[PDB]
Parts: C-alpha cells; sequence; structure tokens
C-alpha cells in the first residue's frame, strides 16, 4: 500500500490538456508579432537538461 | 455531547455541527488555519526535520 | 392483461383495446366515433351487466 | 508518499454529481407504484419485483459512474489514489463511503 | 470572420455549451394526459429529502468569483 | 512499363538488376526506383518502377496516382517512422526487456531548387513538388503542397517552412520566422483533444444545455 | 457482508433531453414484470431522440422492452428500454411465496 502509493504519485505525470492551461493555445496572439523576428524573447518553453 | 443519529433533523447534519464548529474557532480566535475555505477541515502541515510544507493538505484533530 | 403471461406480446382481442384504451385522447375517439358526446360515455360504465 | 502526504477528509468523499436527480426520480416511481398498489393496479409481486430493481440499478449505475467521475473531474482525489492505484480500497468498498 | 462567437471554444473564454443561435424549442411534446401511469408527475409536487441542492464547496467559489468578473455563469 | 497507370500493379516475370536501382526499405513493399550514375547518388529517373513485398525477388510495377517527372531530378529522400517499442517475452537470464524496429510507412521525395548541388553555397529544397510514397497501398502520389506566404510565387527559396501533417496528409509552407515551438504543438492537440472528452462527458448532465466556462 | 456479486441485467438510458420519436406499427404491446404497459419489439427498432441541434439514434436489438411512447419527453439519464429478457438476474428458476 504505502510504496505503491509512493511510487504511483512519483509516476503520475503532469497534466495534459485543459488541467494545465485556462485558454487555448491556438490563440493566435503573444507571438511577438513584427515583420521581423527581432522582438522581446522570452520563451518559458520547458528546462532543457 | 452528542447523541448519535443526528441526521434526522436535517440532511448532512454533523458537517454543518463540524465545519460551523471549525469555523467559529478560527474566527474568535485568530488562527485561519482551523477552517481553511478550500478542503475544509484539512490544514498544510510542515515537515519537523527539514521546514517544509508536505505538499497535500492534512487532517488534523484533537481524538 | 394478467391472464396471458408474465412478459409476452399480447395479441388476445379486447386485451389490446384495454392497453390502447390508457389514452385518453384514444377514449375521446372511441366516443365521438359512437356519439353519446361527454357526460354519457361516463354514466354508461355503471349499466348492470348480465342478465338484464 | 511522504513529501507528497496524503490524507482522508469529509470533502474528499466526493459523491457524483448525478445522484441528485436519480435518488430523486427512483423515489418517485416507488412512490406511484405504492400508490397505484392500493387501487389494485397491480399485485403483491410486482410491487416486490420493482422495489428490489430500481435501487438495484440505481445503485449499480452510480457505482459503475464513479470512476468516470473521479478520472475526469478529480483525478488526484484521495480516496481515488488510494483504490485506483490498487493500494487498499475496492472499488465496490469506496462506494460505501 | 467566425461567427458572433468569435468562436470563444477555438479560444477558451466562457460560453454556453449550445449554440445561441439555433436554440430550436421543443415540438410540443406528450402532454400529461397522454402519458401512461408510471411518467405522470402527480399535479402535486412531492416531499423529497432530496430537494435542496447539496450546499458543497466549489458552488460557493463559482459564486464568489462571479461578482468580480473572472467567471461568467 | 512507363510512367503510366492506373491501380493495377502488374507482376514481372524477369529478374532485374537492383545495383542500378535505389533500395527505398518501407515497411510492407520495397519500392524499386532506376538510379542514373552520379558522383553522390543523387539522381532519381523515374520512368521505370518497381515494387515488391519486403525482400523478396517477384517484381511488379506500383500504381501511378499522378504524373511522374519524365527527366533526371536531384531530390532527397525522408521516411515517416514510429519506433515501435513492444516488450518481449523473458525467456532465460539476460534477455532483452524491449524490442525496437522502424515502420517507415512513408517515404516522400523532395526535389532540389533548379537542381543543384550538395556542397554548393547555394543549397535549397524546392519543396513545390513532393511525391509520396505509401507503404500501406502500394502506390506514388504527388504531394499538394500550399504556401501561405504573402510573397506568393515572387519569394526568396533560402527558408520557407514546410509543416507536415496528420498521416501525411496535409502540406503547408510558412516563412521559418514563424515557427512553432516544439511545446506549443504537442498542448495544442493535448487541449483540442481533452476538451471534446470533457464536452463529451458533460453531455450526459441534465444541465448541459444551460451551462457555460470551457 | 449482507452485499456480494451476483448477476444483472442490461438498461438502456436516454442520450440526452430531447424527445422520443419512432414507429409505433412495428412493436407489440406487453406488460412488463414491474406490471407497467410497454412495446416489445422482436426487430432492429431505431429510436431517435430530438436533442434541439443532436439526433442521437438508439441501437433497441430485438427482444427488447421499450418502456416508452412516441413524442414523449425524456430526461438526460432515465430508463427508456430494457435489453434482453428479465427475471430475478439469475441461473434458474425456484419457487418462493
Amino acid at each position: 500500500q504505502d510504496m505503491l502509493i509512493g511510487l504511483y504519485i512519483l509516476t503520475s505525470g503532469n497534466r495534459r490538456g485543459i488541467c494545465a492551461n485556462r485558454y487555448n493555445p491556438w490563440n493566435h496572439k503573444t507571438y511577438q508579432n513584427e515583420r521581423i523576428d527581432d522582438t522581446n524573447y522570452k520563451s518559458m518553453k520547458e528546462p532543457f537538461f | 455531547r452528542i447523541a448519535p443519529f443526528d441526521e434526522r433533523y436535517e440532511q448532512e447534519a454533523s458537517r454543518k455541527l463540524v465545519f460551523s464548529e471549525l469555523y467559529e474557532a478560527s474566527k474568535q480566535t485568530a488562527n485561519p488555519w482551523v477552517f481553511e475555505p478550500e478542503y475544509p477541515g484539512k490544514s498544510r502541515i510542515f515537515d519537523g526535520r527539514t521546514g517544509d510544507p508536505f505538499e497535500q493538505p492534512v487532517i488534523i484533530g484533537n481524538p | 392483461s394478467l391472464n396471458e403471461g408474465e412478459e409476452v406480446a399480447l395479441k388476445n382481442p379486447d386485451t389490446i383495446e384495454a392497453f390502447k384504451m390508457l389514452k385518453p385522447s384514444y377514449r375521446k375517439k372511441k366516443m365521438e366515433e359512437m356519439g353519446l358526446t361527454e357526460d354519457e360515455y361516463y354514466a354508461r360504465q355503471f349499466d348492470i351487466k348480465g342478465e338484464i | 508518499a511522504t513529501a507528497t502526504s496524503i490524507s482522508l477528509g469529509i470533502d474528499d468523499l466526493l459523491t457524483i454529481p448525478s445522484k441528485g436527480w436519480l435518488v430523486q426520480d427512483a423515489e418517485q416511481q416507488s412512490l406511484i407504484l405504492e400508490k397505484h398498489h392500493h387501487y389494485g393496479n397491480v399485485h403483491a409481486v410486482e410491487k416486490l419485483r420493482q422495489s428490489i430493481e430500481i435501487w438495484y440499478s440505481t445503485s449499480e449505475y452510480l457505482r459503475q459512474e464513479m470512476n468516470p467521475n473521479f478520472r475526469m473531474t478529480d483525478p488526484y482525489n484521495p480516496v481515488h489514489i488510494m483504490s485506483f492505484s490498487g493500494a487498499r480500497g475496492n472499488v465496490s468498498q469506496v462506494h460505501q463511503l | 470572420e467566425l461567427s458572433e462567437y468569435e468562436k470563444d471554444k477555438k479560444f477558451g473564454r466562457p460560453h454556453p455549451f449550445v449554440d445561441p443561435k439555433v436554440k430550436k424549442p421543443i415540438e410540443e411534446p406528450l402532454t400529461s394526459e397522454e402519458l401512461w401511469w408510471n411518467w405522470r408527475k402527480p399535479d402535486k409536487e412531492q416531499w423529497s429529502r432530496w430537494q435542496r441542492r447539496k450546499p458543497d464547496v466549489e458552488t460557493v467559489f463559482l459564486k464568489a468569483m462571479a461578482e468580480t468578473g473572472q467567471v461568467k455563469l | 512499363v512507363s510512367t503510366q497507370g492506373w491501380n493495377s500493379e502488374l507482376v514481372v516475370d524477369y529478374r532485374i538488376n537492383e545495383d542500378e536501382f535505389h533500395k527505398i526499405c518501407l515497411f510492407d513493399c520495397d519500392f524499386f526506383i532506376r538510379k542514373p550514375p552520379d558522383p553522390d547518388n543523387d539522381v532519381y529517373d523515374f520512368r521505370e518502377m518497381y515494387v515488391t513485398p519486403p525482400d523478396t525477388d517477384v517484381y511488379a510495377i506500383p500504381k501511378v496516382l499522378a504524373p511522374m517527372p519524365d527527366k533526371y531530378i536531384r531530390c532527397a529522400k525522408t521516411d515517416y517512422g514510429w519506433y515501435n517499442v513492444t516488450e518481449p517475452p523473458i525467456d532465460a537470464p539476460r534477455d532483452p526487456m524491449y524490442k525496437s524496429e522502424r515502420e517507415v510507412s512513408k517515404v516522400f521525395l523532395t526535389k532540389h531548387y533548379r537542381n543543384r548541388r550538395l556542397n554548393d553555397p547555394e543549397f535549397v529544397l524546392d519543396f513545390e513538388e513532393i511525391y509520396v510514397i505509401d507503404s500501406r497501398t502500394k502506390s506514388v502520389t504527388r504531394a499538394r503542397v500550399l504556401v501561405t506566404v504573402p510573397e506568393g510565387r515572387n519569394r526568396d527559396r533560402k527558408g520557407d517552412l514546410l509543416v507536415i501533417r496528420d498521416n501525411g496528409n496535409s502540406f503547408k509552407i510558412t516563412h521559418a520566422s514563424k515557427r512553432d515551438d516544439p511545446t506549443t504543438v504537442i498542448e495544442r492537440e493535448e487541449w483540442t483533444r481533452t476538451r471534446q472528452d470533457m464536452e463529451r462527458h458533460l453531455r450526459k448532465l441534465r444541465d448541459f444545455s444551460i451551462s457555460n466556462w470551457i | 457482508g449482507g452485499v456480494f456479486t451476483g448477476g444483472t441485467a442490461e438498461h438502456v438510458r436516454a442520450p440526452s433531453n430531447g424527445k422520443i420519436q419512432f414507429n409505433e406499427d412495428l412493436v407489440h404491446p406487453t406488460r412488463t414484470r414491474h406490471g407497467h404497459p410497454a412495446f416489445l419489439c422482436y426487430i432492429d427498432l431505431y429510436v431517435t431522440i430530438e436533442s434541439d441541434d443532436i439526433l442521437h439514434n438508439v441501437n433497441i436489438p430485438p427482444k427488447s422492452f421499450l418502456l416508452v411512447q412516441n413524442d414523449q419527453y425524456v430526461e438526460s439519464e432515465q430508463v427508456i428500454a430494457e435489453i434482453r429478457a428479465g427475471t430475478s438476474t439469475l441461473n434458474f428458476k425456484e419457487r418462493v411465496r
């Protein structure tokens, strides 16, 4: 029981879909949009260990 | 001193009693962790040997 | 409808009528097609049945 | 299992949302049939054979709708994690709470 | 363009599940008289223990931030 | 045995040397295209093709569903694979705990820009012409790539990002500046596919008509 | 204790709110074991429900026990037709008073 619950919680993954984003990621916006690619570049994305 | 089968007066009467008493205890004595209004009856306790909060709220009481 | 069986197809005549008469709109159709208007279709069920 | 921690409160016992309607509708048919049983419309066996069947069908419908409710709205409910992971607690046992 | 929704489904803003552009009403189904005695709703509302909505916690938060504009019920 | 159609895989009773052909390994078939001599194996004379079951000597011309080139085109070879990772049974100690094999199902062939060289400082893929080699149903088809770039016909070919999609069917060309992040594409399909499931699950509730919030 | 594992029966519930529509001519009147009027169907019917924008088709196999009439309003989840047979949902017969 206890070790099983620990291992299940460990291997449970992230939140897949609508439980991780309130709004749709289609949402054509936040592109840092202009005629050139020289804008603010944050791109939090995910770590690249 | 609660007689058994208090669910005759109401529906979920024990829940009302417990939650109202918890809220009154949290309000009269300013202890906002007694009645957390997002998971009532539970609170987030810390670790005695790391100073870290256990990730999920834990039910505490005085049995 | 209890003479036939527990759950069987109702093919007996005068039993389909009982099943079909559960709808009040059908009772209206039955009485108007025979006539007698209203207030008399109610009073014709109290008649003595048997050796008149 | 410690750092994350789990515990059982009162609001983690998550009754499925549709129980409010199913039990109410089950009571209506039990009220109507027991009212017609006094009118001679049905006999004793039919009343017995139905009061066993509404509450068996309704109870077995809530039981089969428990996991789909848990697995879509509250995937990390403490009762769900304890039983769905296979640690302790049957599906039937959770159905009692 | 994309409807009067602005396709709120495509964006994710609060919006009714059904389309408020057809919403075609019912077509006068059978009324109480033309129904068998098992489905009748016997014309006098019956007392039942399950007649008041369950208090619940999230029904309080949904009403709480509906006033603050974060929720469109 | 020209580049004719239509939906007949005519068999051939003559063995043909494959040391002058192109070995295109697929899952349920093995397409063959003639290889004219060249320094770096970069010409595909289509004309005569032959498709065979995987590693079999029985030859047969494939099914042609679109016109094919009649000249020497320098193109590139792609693939569309899954890497099945099924876990086999364990019989003896030290037996493998997992398996792996590619399942190439579509071999797109993208023409070079006016058939340039491999090392010349003008390398650009010509994304207009792409030919699809299926595996489930042995056949060769020309792609129907689409261009949303406002420049249209007159544009710079030194970077026009191409997007392929579900099962090698959709084909779009977009400016290389507006390339989607790896996380955004994954999150996009997850959001769309799980919003249908949530709506489908909630459809059975009595209050679904009068509702809101997704 | 008191509750065990045994047999059940099959029920068909409405896909959603709507208006049951079908041909009342192909079914043959009956009386359910609960004492209610119903409809035996010996063939494959296609009962349709006009759920405003949707036209959910319900599949009814033969030897079923349609419990609903034509043009009858139905709620979301509510039994409208039994699938097969009936009885106390078990194997073989006994005799009780």
